[PDB]
């Protein structure tokens, strides 16, 4: 009798929900190959970074150097001109 | 006769039901599994972007300081080529009187 | 009555199973929905980490302009 | 008892019914959510490429 309409409708929401569920699995799929795929630039990405932290790293470097050599380049000739002028000063 | 043939259709459906809902039973653990799965699949998405995150953030910074010692050799530099040109006309001068 | 009798012992038969059934089901459905809240509790933390990994790519893309003039300053 | 027993089945199938009202909810938040992220994870790597392509063209800039 009146437990025979709870079958017709408990039944008809299962297959609303497992319809649904459905389309929810084709979406978590989707979800894999946008991840996976990201996860190859995650990777592509932190070795296009890390190969350019030592282009940067040595970019330092080699720059920083020329500032100790133009401080020395600027010593010895800070003192050459001292020297060709205690010449000057004696005779 | 008649209330016989009614728990037979009754029961005949509770195990239509029974073995729909295991259905969706697996569909939800079919999806605590597939999500906590990729689960460990994005803490590496993570870890690998934090990181990469914090590459950048040093590899900028040192692009900074590697524009700073340029004017600063440059000055040091050219004010060598000061004391190049004055160098050499200190020692014309000494060709310039004998 | 012998006939009249092996009726009602299958009759009470199939009410030992609807019964057992009803809560072999209901042990399903919990499990479902457990099995369900732990899904979406997920896909929360797992969605505020996406969202610092976005920042990320505006954090990072904003740093790289950045460099690009530090770059073009020096030839 | 089939009069308790008929009562009881019929009283824990209520919440067969009712948990089944939770799911049928819980289905559809999840499933949007999902399609938000989706959608997000698209964004990301339309941002990314644009992202691989000026550290490659500046890295190639270092030689």
């Amino acid at each position: 009798g009146s437990h025979m309409r709870r079958l017709q409708q408990t039944q008809a929401q299962v297959d609303e929900v497992v319809d649904i569920m459905r389309v929810n699995v084709d979406k978590v799929l989707e979800r894999d190959q946008k991840l996976s795929e990201l996860d190859d630039r995650a990777d592509a990405l932190q070795a296009g970074a890390s190969q350019f932290e030592t282009s940067a790293a040595k970019l330092k470097r080699k720059y920083w150097w020329k500032n100790l050599k133009m401080m020395i380049i600027l010593g010895v000739i800070c003192a050459i001109i001292l020297i060709i002028i205690i010449v000057y000063f004696s005779t | 006769k008649q209330a016989l043939s009614e728990i037979e259709t009754r029961h005949s459906e509770i195990i239509k039901l029974e073995n729909s809902i295991r259905e969706l039973h697996d569909m939800f653990m079919d999806m605590a599994m597939l999500v906590e799965s990729q689960g460990e699949m994005i803490d590496r998405i993570e870890y690998n972007v934090e990181h990469a995150v914090d590459y950048v953030e040093r590899a900028v910074s040192d692009t900074k300081k590697a524009v700073k010692y340029q004017s600063k050799a440059r000055r040091k530099k050219i004010m060598i080529i000061i004391c190049c040109v004055i160098l050499g006309i200190i020692i014309a001068s000494t060709i310039g009187g004998i | 009555r012998n006939e009249l009798e092996e009726m009602q012992r299958r009759a009470d038969q199939l009410a030992d199973e609807s019964l057992e059934s009803t809560r072999r089901m209901l042990q399903l459905v919990e499990e479902s929905k457990d099995a369900g809240i732990r899904t979406l509790v997920m896909l929360d933390e797992q969605g505020e980490q996406l969202d610092r990994v976005e920042e990320g790519m505006n954090h990072i893309n904003q740093d790289m302009k950045e460099a690009e003039k530090n770059l073009k300053d020096l030839g | 008892s089939h009069m308790a027993r008929e009562n009881e089945m019929d009283e824990n199938l209520e919440q067969v019914s009712g948990i089944i009202g939770n799911l049928r909810h819980m289905a559809l938040d999840m499933g949007n959510e999902i399609d938000t992220q989706n959608r997000q994870i698209d964004r990301i790597m339309e941002k990314a490429d644009s992202n691989k392509t000026r550290i490659d063209e500046a890295n190639q800039r270092a030689t």
